[PDB]
C-alpha cells in the first residue's frame, strides 16, 4: 500500500523483473539516514530528493 | 383477548440498557458453561521399559508448585496465550500431582496447573489437555488406565507431550531493545 | 517426606531447606542463601 | 436520556478521581526516594519475588487499572527509556503538579489558565536551570564522573559499595567510548554485557577487560584455554547438509546412494576444513553444531561454541576485529574463507564461577570492550545490583555526553521554587497562581527526602529556601545556589563541594515530561466508561 506514496515522494519506478532494472528507474536523493529517537525507536529518513 | 399482531415497536427501545446488562452476564454464564462442558459429557524383556528406572533417578535432578486456579480463572487462563495440562480434583490425586510437579521441570513450554472441581456431583462422586484453546487430550479417571515416568510415557504414547538443557550461572538477559551496540569508528 | 513419595533422611542444612516450601518471601531469600552457600563452597550451610 | 451503555462521570468528580489515582501512584513509590529510601519486595502471586528500588520496575510490575495511573506509569517508563535516572522523581513531580492544579481548578480557576501557567513555568524553569544551575565538568575531571556515579548509586543496594562501584562503572563506560562522524564522542551503553552469578561478596565482582560469554565449549574434547586466539565468527549452523524444499533426491541407479550419503556430510567436512585451514583457534556460531563437526574441532585443537547470542556475537566481532560470516561465498561464486575475517584476542578462557562455567575473551585487539560479572548472595540481590548498575551506567553516559551537571539533594528544586514564585508576579493576572503552584509543587522532592530520613521537613525546607532566597537576592552570595540537603546529619550543605551531582538532562527531561503528563490529565472533565 505504500508503493505509490514512496514512488511519488522519491521518484523510483517499481521494478518487477531484473531485466528492466536500469539506472533510469532510480530515485536520486541527497541523504538516506536511519536515526534514533533518543532511545525511543529508530526511523529511516530520506531527506532531499532531486525532482521532489 | 385479540390483537396478537402486537408490533411491540419502541417498547424494547426503552429497556435496551437493562436487557443488555442482563444479556452480558447471561452470555458470560453461557460461555463458562460451554467451557466447562467442553471436556465433560463429550467423552465423560524390552516390554518392561528398562529405561523407566533411569528416567526415574534422572528426573529428580532439578522446586516450585503447579498454579492453583475463581470460575473466570479457568476461562481467562486458556482464553489468552502451547500444550497445557489441567488437573481436576477435590481435596491418587497427590501422586499424579507430584508427577505433574516433576514433569514441569523438564517441560518449561507447558503450563502445568491444577484447579478445584467445586468451582467448575455426577463427575465427582467417583487430567485435561489443552493446546491453543482447543482440547487435545480428555483422559478422565486415569487411575483405571502411578509415577512421573509412567505419566510421561502415557502422554508420549498418544503423541501429545513435546519431544525432546545446559544450566546457566543464574541468568544473563536484562532486556531487549535498540541496545546501540559498540560501533568502532576511525 | 518428598511430595513425590520419597523419603530424604539427612542432617545437611541445604538438603533440609531445599525440601521445604514456604510462602513468606524472606524465607525464600534464606533458602536461596542456603543454596548459594552449598553451590559456592559446599560446606557451612547451617552456619550461614 | 443519553442511553449510553456505560457509566459517566462529570465535573469535580472525575477530576478528583484522577488526582486520587495520581496521588496513589505517587504514594506507592514515595518511600523509595533518596539515600534514606528503602527498597520494596514484590511478589508475582506464583511465588516469584522481586526486590527493587527503581521506580520504573515497580510501576511496570504493578497491575494498574485507572487510566491516569496508567499515564503516570507510562511516564515513568518513558523517563527510564529516554534518560535512565530520576524515574521516581518525575512521577512524584507530575502527581504533585496534578494535585496543585486541581486545587487551583476547584477555586473556579479555568484549567486553560492553569495549563498556560504550567507551560510558562516549565519553560522558565528550564531556562533558569541552563543559565545558572549548570556546572561545567571540563574543569572537574574524573572526579565529577565518580561523584555522579556515587550519587546515582545512592539509595541502591550498592550504596556503601559506591567507593568501588563508581570506579568500576567509570572504567566500564570509558572502555567502550568511540567517536563517530562529526567528532562527537558517543558512549554505547548496553554494549557492556552484565553477567550475574551468586556466591562471593559484592566487593569482589569482576570487571572484564574484554568480553564475557554465558556459554561453554560444545564438547569436553576441546581445550578450555587458548592463548593466541583467532576468533572466527559464523552466523550459520555447522551440521549435516540437508537440501532445501525445492530439491528432492530420486534414485534410479542404486549404486549412487552411498555417494550421495557420503557427500551429504563431506560438504560440511570441507567447509570446516576450509575454516580451520587458515589458522582459526576459536569458532563462535549462532547456529548449532552436531557431533561430527565437534569432533573435527576437537581433533584440530580449537574451540567451538554453539548457540551464541546474536548481540554477543556482534559485539565480539566488533571488539576483536572479526566479521560475521553468514556464508562462505565470495564474489567469484566459490566457497572460500580468508584470514582477513579472523578476529584476534589475547586470551580465551573458560572460567569457573560458582559451580558454573563461562567463556572470557580477554583483551581483544583493535577495540576495547568491557563486561561486568556481578557477584552477590542470591538471585534477587544480583538482579537489583544489575538494575542499579544500569542506572549508574546511564547516569555516567549522560554526564559524559552532555558536560553539564547540577547539584543534587533538592538544591535545584528549591532554587527553582524561589525563582518561579518571584517570577510569577512579573507577568500574568490569573496564570500567576498557576506559576506559583508550579513553584510550590517543585518542593515535593526535598520534602520527601526529609520525610524519608525522619527529619523535620518544615525546618529543613525553610532553611533551604532561606539560603536560596539569599543567593537570589544578594549578588555576592551567589555561591549559595549549591546548598542542598545532607540527609546523614539533617542539615543544609553545599552539595557542589560535597560531590552530589546529577546530569542536567535528568532534571530537564523530568520537568518536561511531568508538565506534559499533568497537562494531559488536567484536560479531562468527563469520563465515559462503556461496559465490556
Ligand atoms: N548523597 C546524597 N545527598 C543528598 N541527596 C542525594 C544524595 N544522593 C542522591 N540524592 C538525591 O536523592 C534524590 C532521589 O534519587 P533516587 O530516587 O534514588 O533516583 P531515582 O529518582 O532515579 O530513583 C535525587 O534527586 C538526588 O538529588
Ligand atoms: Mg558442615
Ligand atoms: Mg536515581
Amino acid at each position: 500500500e505504500d508503493i505509490e506514496f514512496i514512488c511519488k515522494t522519491i521518484g523510483t519506478k517499481p521494478v518487477a523483473h531484473i531485466d528492466q532494472f536500469t539506472a533510469d528507474m532510480l530515485g536520486s536523493a541527497e541523504l538516506a539516514e536511519e536515526v534514533n529517537l533518543n532511545g525511543s525507536g529508530k526511523l529511516l529518513k530520506i531527506t532531499g530528493c532531486a525532482s521532489p | 383477548l385479540a390483537g396478537e399482531g402486537i408490533s411491540v415497536n419502541t417498547g424494547p427501545k426503552g429497556v435496551i440498557n437493562d436487557w443488555r446488562r442482563f444479556k452480558q452476564l447471561e452470555t458470560e454464564q453461557r460461555e463458562e458453561q460451554c467451557r466447562e462442558m467442553e471436556r465433560l459429557i463429550k467423552k465423560l524383556f524390552l516390554q518392561q521399559y528398562r529405561k523407566q528406572r533411569m528416567e526415574e533417578m534422572r528426573q529428580q535432578l532439578h522446586f516450585k508448585q503447579v498454579f492453583e486456579i475463581s470460575g473466570e480463572g479457568f476461562l481467562d487462563m486458556i482464553d489468552k496465550e502451547i500444550v497445557i495440562m489441567v488437573h481436576i480434583y477435590e481435596d491418587g490425586t497427590e501422586a499424579m500431582n507430584g508427577c505433574m510437579i516433576c514433569l514441569a521441570a523438564e517441560y518449561p513450554a507447558v503450563k502445568f496447573c491444577k484447579v478445584k472441581s467445586s468451582v467448575i456431583s455426577q463427575f465427582t462422586r467417583n487430567l485435561l489437555i489443552y493446546k491453543g484453546g482447543e482440547l487435545i487430550g480428555n483422559f478422565v479417571r486415569v487411575t483405571d488406565q502411578f509415577f512421573a515416568v509412567d505419566l510421561e510415557a502415557f502422554l508420549q504414547e498418544f503423541g501429545l507431550l513435546p519431544e525432546k538443557l545446559v544450566l546457566t550461572s543464574v541468568r544473563n538477559s536484562a532486556t531487549c531493545h535498540s541496545e546501540d551496540s559498540d560501533l568502532e569508528i576511525d | 517426606l518428598d511430595p513425590m513419595g520419597g523419603i530424604v533422611m539427612t542432617n545437611d542444612g541445604n538438603a533440609i531447606l531445599r525440601e521445604i516450601q514456604v510462602q513468606h518471601p524472606a524465607a525464600k531469600s534464606m533458602i536461596e542463601i542456603s543454596r548459594t552457600q552449598d553451590e559456592e563452597v559446599g560446606d557451612g550451610t547451617t552456619s550461614v | 436520556p443519553l442511553s449510553v451503555f456505560g457509566d459517566r462521570s462529570t465535573g469535580e468528580t472525575i477530576r478528583s478521581q484522577n488526582v486520587m489515582a495520581a496521588a496513589s501512584i505517587a504514594n506507592i513509590v514515595k518511600s523509595s526516594l533518596g539515600p534514606v529510601g528503602l527498597d520494596k519486595m514484590l511478589v508475582d502471586d506464583i511465588g516469584d519475588v522481586t526486590i527493587t528500588n527503581d521506580g520504573a520496575t515497580i510501576l511496570k510490575l504493578l497491575e494498574v487499572e485507572h487510566p491516569a495511573a496508567k499515564v503516570l506509569c507510562e511516564l515513568a517508563d518513558l523517563q527510564d527509556k529516554e534518560v535512565g535516572d530520576g524515574t521516581t522523581s518525575v512521577v512524584i513531580i507530575a502527581a504533585e503538579l496534578l494535585k496543585n492544579a486541581d486545587e487551583l481548578v476547584k477555586q473556579k480557576i479555568h484549567p486553560t489558565s492553569v495549563i498556560s501557567g504550567y507551560r510558562l513555568a516549565c519553560k522558565e524553569a528550564v531556562r533558569y536551570i541552563n543559565e545558572n544551575l549548570i556546572v561545567n565538568t571540563d574543569e572537574l575531571g574524573r572526579d565529577c564522573l565518580i561523584n555522579a556515579a556515587k550519587t546515582s548509586m545512592s539509595s541502591k543496594i550498592i550504596g556503601i559499595n559506591g567507593d568501588f562501584f563508581a570506579n568500576m562503572v567509570v572504567d566500564a563506560v570509558l572502555a567502550i567510548k568511540y567517536t563517530d562522524i562529526r567528532g562527537q564522542p558517543r558512549y554505547p551503553v548496553n554494549s557492556v554485557n552484565i553477567l550475574k552469578a551468586h556466591g562471593r561478596s559484592q566487593m569482589e565482582s569482576m570487571l572484564i577487560s574484554g568480553y564475557a560469554l554465558n556459554c561453554v565449549v560444545g564438547s569436553q574434547g576441546m581445550p578450555k584455554r587458548i592463548v593466541n586466539a583467532k576468533i572466527a565468527c559464523l552466523d550459520f549452523s555447522l551440521q549435516k547438509t540437508k537440501m532445501k524444499l525445492g530439491v528432492q533426491v530420486v534414485i534410479t541407479d542404486p549404486e549412487k546412494l552411498d555417494q550421495i550419503r557420503q557427500r551429504e556430510s563431506d560438504i560440511t567436512k570441507e567447509r570446516i576444513q576450509k575454516i580451520l585451514a587458515t589458522g582459526a583457534n576459536v569458532i563462535l556460531t549462532t547456529g548449532g553444531i552436531d557431533d561430527m563437526c565437534l569432533k573435527y574441532f576437537v581433533e584440530a585443537g580449537a574451540m567451538a561454541v554453539r548457540r551464541v547470542l546474536k548481540r554477543d556475537l556482534k559485539r565480539i566481532a566488533k571488539a576483536s576485529g572479526a566479521t560475521i560470516l553468514s556464508t562462505l561465498a565470495n564474489l567469484e561464486g566459490e566457497e572460500t574463507f580468508e584470514a582477513a575475517m579472523l578476529g584476534q584476542a589475547e586470551e580465551v578462557v573458560q572460567e569457573r564461577i560458582c559451580d558454573d562455567e563461562l567463556i572470557l575473551i580477554k583483551n581483544t585487539k583493535a577495540r576495547t570492550s568491557a563486561s561486568i560479572i556481578l557477584r552477590g548472595a542470591n538471585d534477587f540481590m544480583c538482579d537489583e545490583m544489575e538494575r542499579s548498575l544500569h542506572d549508574a551506567l546511564c547516569v555516567v553516559k549522560r554526564v559524559l555526553e552532555s558536560k553539564s551537571v547540577v547539584p543534587g539533594g533538592g538544591a535545584v528544586e528549591a532554587a527553582l521554587s524561589i525563582y518561579l514564585e518571584n517570577y510569577a508576579t512579573s507577568m500574568g493576572s490569573r496564570e500567576q497562581l498557576a506559576i506559583a503552584e508550579f513553584a510550590r509543587s517543585l518542593l515535593v522532592i526535598p520534602n520527601t527526602l526529609a520525610v524519608n530520613a525522619a527529619q523535620d521537613s518544615t525546618d529543613l525546607v525553610a532553611k533551604l529556601r532561606a539560603f536560596h532566597n539569599e543567593a537570589q537576592v544578594n549578588p555576592e552570595r551567589k555561591n549559595l545556589k549549591w546548598i542542598g540537603l545532607d540527609l546523614s546529619n539533617g542539615k543544609p550543605r553545599d552539595n557542589k563541594q560535597a560531590g552530589v551531582f546529577e546530569p542536567t538532562i535528568v532534571k530537564v527531561k523530568s520537568l518536561k515530561f511531568a508538565t506534559e503528563a499533568a497537562i494531559t490529565i488536567l484536560r479531562i472533565d468527563d469520563l465515559i466508561k462503556l461496559h465490556p
